[PDB]
């Protein structure tokens, strides 16, 4: 009964869908041509017995859907799960939103007709997107828009590419990145983001890889998104279901921004030579080398926590484990909540892939969280976004757009809102 | 055995030439199907693709694509009578060149014939396509190469 | 699928144009006949961008020539690439501008440009997808710079809302081979500010000095400077249709290189200066590649980072290199450059990755930027152009045709507009 | 139960260091791949002392090691034995010092130590309850003497309670390898009276006369002065690890040994040696050891000790023997020898019996000792000191790093106050 419908929009995003299904398809032993009740939350069995995965990749850019239409999975997919556009929105919000966005929101829909009436009982929906490009920016807010007016309450989980504080390959992205923030304040439920930075620099010293590329960010970032998903798929020892991390990770409807941790991440020949065990797998969680968004654990409070297991693990070690951590005086939670975890034990490990970079381990986990780290990492991105506007520059592009003057100035009250509700928060 | 692997090595780069183009060979294919207007049978023979391409073949490129391929099975089918000759074999190895002047015939059909485990032309061509029209034609490359490396294996394990 | 047409105008781009074509042709493994004999059907897919399919699998140029002095166009006709040019884009006139923007736009002009403006259409309606159109012309021969900017100003209204680029050739400090630039300039960027959407700026000198001082060419004849000039468009218009890990189409470098609307004026570079006795001397890697971007001698033009600032950089990486060591590397040198680049734009640069180099070269960048010293380049023009109108100079080549006094005037101020935009937002 | 913490420091402590758990790994049946294959089984049962357990059998070494040479380092890396230990265990600098006690400390030890204390805490945390910690430091050395007290300032710092057995090497007459020896050893004895559990004084003259004179090898290299250091490493540590007859753990050893919460100085010995000529015709029982308990060709440090008196002996002797013949042996000389101990302490030793032989031998005997001989060593030690200071030459390295002159002279305060503590009860 129990199924989702995956989104995928912005090269960033899209590109991290092709090595993400690529797990699935691994995971649940179903080859690329999709022929051989796990399985029948993501596939469909067509009557031949071919499975075609409910994810739908769509980009106003036709460079990337023709590298899905040429890579290894391509009978993987149904024909038209796969929509293109004419013109991609490059780093423009309102084009993408007003212009170009309008054209093929339709056909985005008329997609997503036909993948709800599949489903007789719906569970949530899995976007996939980025903050930095227009089109995987400003057509994801209209997207996320219209979702939430067609279907009143299921669920609404966000995957987000965070923008980097120190590198950051757009130009414009702090007009795109505020403008998104903005449309995902009021419809957006679930929003869990992953920052290049961090994501470049802890495999640096973990992995210790001299030259990698972006398939092994895209897996690096495949296995915190299938840990999150696994609960639906398979049964364990303790399940949980994407509503009660929802009610869990979520305190207050207002704040919807999670960050995101995994463990090990670890190489092959040290988990050969290390002892994989359930004390160090999460020891390593409450680390702060391995928190991969750009913000100090040390400076913020984690409000509410979510911990989900895999592999092989024992209950009686969870409840140990957990008693060191509450014991510690380094991090530090808040004082209104001294029950702030949710955790999950599930029995599935983690597989690893052909050509992959990773290593093969006895237990893993995800590590998630919500804290006001991130507001002092938004100080220093409003400051950014401050100085775009005194000199009034880069504003004439969008006048022609569609959008209006006044809208930098409501969206200047929306961050100073969103940053004064997180200063409301750790009074 | 390197005067024919040298030939061995060169057809190697050719295939993965034709690897390349495989796109371009399905479409040379295909319009030769759809001039020949007769697409209820798949292609068989190597001499039915030489007819094709003699006639039916549309555009510069496909008819390049065609001679390439065409020159690859030619020249496959020359190095098989200087493979013949390297050594007297065993009654295996006597049915692996009976088996290779088989593959290497135009009569003898290629529809049966599948993609080896590190080819990747089953995972490229389209399901529909290569099931029931043209699968063999991309596919008998891989399965006679990885043939030839079988039977330098057997006769480097064999005493001379 | 995205389709841009190239017209041709001027001497100069006659010689650019036939050494350009040559190398999107050797990028597509193109006889000089004009059909194919290539490896892989990779560049088949968006070989289309600049070309058109003919019957019996041909291709042909979507390149436009026009000059109203017929022999660059036979000569080109006859060039060692001349069989491939499809007939009817030639048009030729009778009487050439003879270095006067003057004889080239009104008189002469006018009857040239209306068959001209056919061939406009003949192409344009071709396309499906036309993003936009480019031009390569010239600031110091008359056709290339007066009947030049006449099809800017055609071509804009017609078609109001496109992506216009212009590879122009500016004058010089001391190779200064025409007696009227700045008369012909200032007669061009009156009309260049004004209407066109993406410029480009190629200094004769620097190509000099580039061939010279890391090059060490013998004999550098005009198509070795035509060639590196070839291979920077080149590296440019890749990324548009040739597929990289992180790509960025044309617009995509519209949007952010432009922050206020009169500041179009883009300074380029090309990175593999490498010689032709010390290739095995030079270990080919990015952390050589980076002070090769921003050295004391790489630019192409007159504007030393010491005299310049600045606002924007794009560095397009053309090849096989590794995504995070190219990411620090840009994140090392905006840090020690603290007073080069500007400060009130935080993380200023774009990284662009394509994944195909160009041919016999592992890994290739080019460097693109806008600086204000361009207005340094313009106030050797703007110190030269003021104190010869007081003297009288030259006038009934120009006055004598018909137009009148007052504009001259307001040419010399609508070129101080430009400088002094660039000085006010310097600060 | 309890387990151990190993530091190290200095590229002198790296040869000690890898012959160290080149010659334990052996005793225990490990091999270097890591695969155990052994028959004795009361060594897997006291293995949680040194190693920590890993997947499949496989042991890991707690082994800290702190150096400002990679060369070294690689060839730590590229050694043997040293492909057991731990990746991230190792702890390598890129800068290096250059052979003076103020780059190691101040400036390089801004930075290194805090990628130690991580590798350590990593290692704290996995035990159960730490019985201390073993670094093997110098004097002589610029690198070892100047980490190895930050080594020992911030552990005793985190640690209130513990042990702290380090195993440092003393200058010598006539193996003077370093100039600024006598400013290397001086100030860093400042550190070691205030703050370290146990030192053991072994010195490297008395390592050559030993293969010289006793062992009588043709060609000794360093593989046999390191081998044997080890070995009186471990005859400090083998009854933690091995039950014996009559046990002694090391904390009561650290209890009965330092009588004075300053005077902790220790000179080792460890003498079941046998010379090339004379395999056979030596008699190995109990008596033959007792003879060779207190001849001056045993013992590690290069000191006449008839100029003196022994404070504390202990004579932990490792395989079969019974106690009645060990004491009996023991107690008549401390009847005979009126003269050669100190009288204000009866009853000057105190033994301990171990019952497992070390591997590749029979039968095997250590010692520890304090002595009121280590005064004309320690007297030696400070007059080029201060006559070092007379000329006030070589000093402006370290005046010149930003440090002050009287950190000179203050220990000068300090090492008088050790050298006058000895001369009181003498
Ligand atoms: N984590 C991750 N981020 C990426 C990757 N590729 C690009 N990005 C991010 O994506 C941002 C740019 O947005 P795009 O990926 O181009 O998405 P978009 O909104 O559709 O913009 P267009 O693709 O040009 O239409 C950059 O700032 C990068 O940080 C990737 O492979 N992994
Ligand atoms: N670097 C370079 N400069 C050129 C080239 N061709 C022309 N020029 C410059 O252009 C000016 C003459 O322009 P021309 O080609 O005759 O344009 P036209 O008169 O409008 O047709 C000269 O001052 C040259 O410096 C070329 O191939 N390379
Ligand atoms: N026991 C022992 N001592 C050594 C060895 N090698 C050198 N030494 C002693 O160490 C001293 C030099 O120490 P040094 O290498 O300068 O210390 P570092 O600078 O901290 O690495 C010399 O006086 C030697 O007597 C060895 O292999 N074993
Ligand atoms: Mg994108």
């Amino acid at each position: 009964m129990r199924e989702c419908i995956s989104i995928h929009v912005g090269q960033a995003g899209v590109q991290i869908g092709n090595a993400c299904w690529e797990l699935y398809c691994l995971e649940h032993g179903i080859q690329p041509d999709g022929q051989m009740d796990s399985f029948n939350t993501f596939f469909s069995e067509t009557g031949a017995g071919k499975h075609v995965p409910r994810a739908v990749f769509v980009d106003l850019e036709p460079t990337v859907i023709d590298e899905v239409r040429t890579g290894t999975y391509r009978q993987l997919f149904h024909p038209e799960q796969l929509i293109t556009g004419k013109e991609d929105a490059a780093n423009n919000y309102a084009r993408g939103h007003y212009t170009i966005g309008k054209e093929i929101i339709d056909l985005v829909l008329d997609r997503i007709r036909k993948l709800a009436d599949q489903c007789t009982g719906l569970q949530g929906f899995l976007v996939f997107h980025s903050f930095g490009g227009g089109t995987g920016s400003g057509f994801t807010s209209l997207l996320m828009e219209r979702l939430s007016v067609d279907y009143g309450k299921k669920s609404k989980l966000e995957f987000s590419i965070y923008p980097a504080p120190q590198v950051s390959t757009a130009v414009v992205e702090p007009y795109n990145s505020i403008l998104t923030t903005h449309t995902t304040l009021e419809h957006s439920d679930c929003a869990f983001m992953v920052d290049n930075e961090a994501i470049y620099d802890i495999c640096r010293r973990n992995l210790d890889i001299e030259r990698p590329t972006y398939t092994n960010l895209n897996r690096l970032i495949g296995q915190i998104v299938s840990s999150i998903t696994a609960s639906l798929r398979f049964d364990g020892a303790l399940n949980v279901d994407l509503t009660e991390f929802q009610t869990n990770l979520v305190p207050y409807p207002r704040i919807h921004f999670p960050l995101a941790t995994y463990a090990p991440v670890i190489s092959a020949e040290k988990a050969y030579h290390e002892q994989l065990s359930v004390a160090e797998i999460t020891n390593a969680c409450f680390e702060p080398a391995n928190q991969m968004v750009k913000c100090d654990p040390r400076h913020g409070k984690y409000m509410a926590c979510c911990l989900l297991y895999r592999g092989d693990v024992v209950p009686k070690d969870v409840n140990a484990a957990i008693a060191t951590i509450k014991t510690k005086r380094t991090i530090q939670f808040v004082d209104w909540c001294p029950t702030g975890f949710k955790v999950g034990i599930n029995y599935q490990p983690p597989t690893v892939v052909p050509g992959g970079d990773l290593a093969k381990v006895q237990r893993a986990v995800c590590m998630l969280s919500n804290t006001t780290a991130i507001a002092e990492a938004w100080a220093r991105l409003d400051h950014k976004f401050d100085l775009m506007y005194a000199k009034r520059a880069f504003v004439h592009w969008y006048v022609g757009e569609g959008m209006e003057e006044g809208e930098f100035s409501e969206a200047r009250e929306d961050m100073a809102a969103l940053e004064k509700d997180y200063e409301e928060v750790g009074v | 055995m390197n005067e024919v692997k040298e030939s061995l090595r060169s057809i190697e780069q050719k295939y993965k030439l034709f690897q390349q183009q495989q796109l371009t060979f399905t479409a040379a294919l295909e319009h030769c199907r759809e001039n020949a207007h007769d697409k209820i049978r798949p292609i068989s023979s190597i001499g039915q693709v030489q007819s094709y391409m003699e006639h039916y073949c549309n555009s510069s490129t496909d008819r390049r694509v065609l001679l390439m391929f065409l020159d690859i099975c030619s020249e496959l089918n020359k190095l098989c009578q200087h493979f013949e000759a390297v050594h007297s074999g065993t009654p295996v190895t006597n049915n692996l060149l009976e088996k290779c002047k088989t593959l290497v015939s135009q009569s003898n059909d290629l529809s049966s014939l599948r993609a080896k485990y590190p080819h990747d032309v089953v995972n490229h061509l389209s399901c529909d396509e290569a099931r029931n029209h043209y699968g063999g034609v991309v596919s008998l490359i891989p399965l006679i190469l990885d043939l030839m490396k079988e039977w330098i294996a057997h006769s480097e394990k064999l005493p001379r | 699928m995205r389709e841009i047409v190239h017209l041709q105008a001027g001497q100069c781009g006659n010689q650019i144009g036939a050494k350009f074509w040559e190398v999107i042709s050797d990028e597509h493994g193109i006889d000089p006949t004009g059909t194919y004999h290539g490896d892989s059907d990779l560049q088949l897919e968006r070989i289309n961008v600049y070309y058109n399919e003919a019957t019996g699998g041909k291709y042909v140029p979507r390149a436009v020539l026009v000059d109203l002095e017929p022999g660059t166009m036979d000569s080109v006709r006859s060039g060692p690439f001349g069989q491939i040019f499809r007939p009817d884009n030639f048009v030729f006139g009778q009487s050439g501008a003879g270095n006067n923007w003057a004889k080239g736009h009104y008189t002469e002009g006018a009857e040239l440009v209306d068959s001209v403006l056919d061939v406009v259409r003949k192409e344009a309606e071709s396309c499906d997808c036309l993003q936009g159109f480019q031009l390569t012309h010239s600031l110091g021969g008359g056709t290339g710079s007066g009947m030049g900017t006449l099809l800017i100003s055609k071509i804009r209204e017609e078609y109001p809302d496109r992506i216009m680029n212009t590879f122009s050739v500016v004058p010089s400090p001391k190779v200064s081979d025409t007696v009227v630039e700045p008369y012909n300039a200032t007669l061009s960027v009156h009309q260049l500010v004004e209407n066109t959407d993406e410029t480009y700026c190629i200094d004769n000198e620097a190509l000099y000095d580039i061939c010279f001082r890391t090059l060490k060419l013998t004999t550098p004849t005009y198509g070795d400077l035509n060639h590196l000039v070839s291979a920077t468009m080149s590296g440019v218009t890749t990324c548009l249709r040739f597929p990289g890990q992180l790509n960025a189409d044309l617009r995509k470098l519209a949007v952010n290189m432009v922050p206020f609307p009169r500041l179009h004026f883009f300074m380029p570079g090309f990175a593999p200066l490498t010689s032709r006795g010390s290739q095995q001397y030079r270990a080919l890697t990015v952390p050589e590649l980076t002070q090769q971007m921003f050295d004391a001698k790489n630019m192409m033009a007159a504007c030393d980072p010491r005299h310049g600032r600045y606002l924007t950089v794009a560095a397009v990486f053309r090849g096989r290199m590794s995504m995070k060591e190219v990411d620090e590397q840009m994140l090392n040198v905006q840090n020690k450059n603290s007073s080069y680049f500007v400060e009130w734009i935080p993380n200023n640069v774009k990284t662009a990755v394509c994944d195909i180099p160009p041919r016999g070269l592992k890994m290739s960048a080019t460097f693109i930027g806008n600086s204000t010293a361009i207005q340094e380049l313009f106030k050797r023009i703007s110190e030269q152009f003021t104190a010869m109108f007081r003297r009288k100079a030259f006038l009934h080549w120009y006055t004598g045709e018909g137009m009148d006094e007052m504009e001259f005037t307001e040419a010399e101020s609508n070129m101080n507009d430009l400088v002094s935009e660039y000085q006010q937002y310097q600060d």
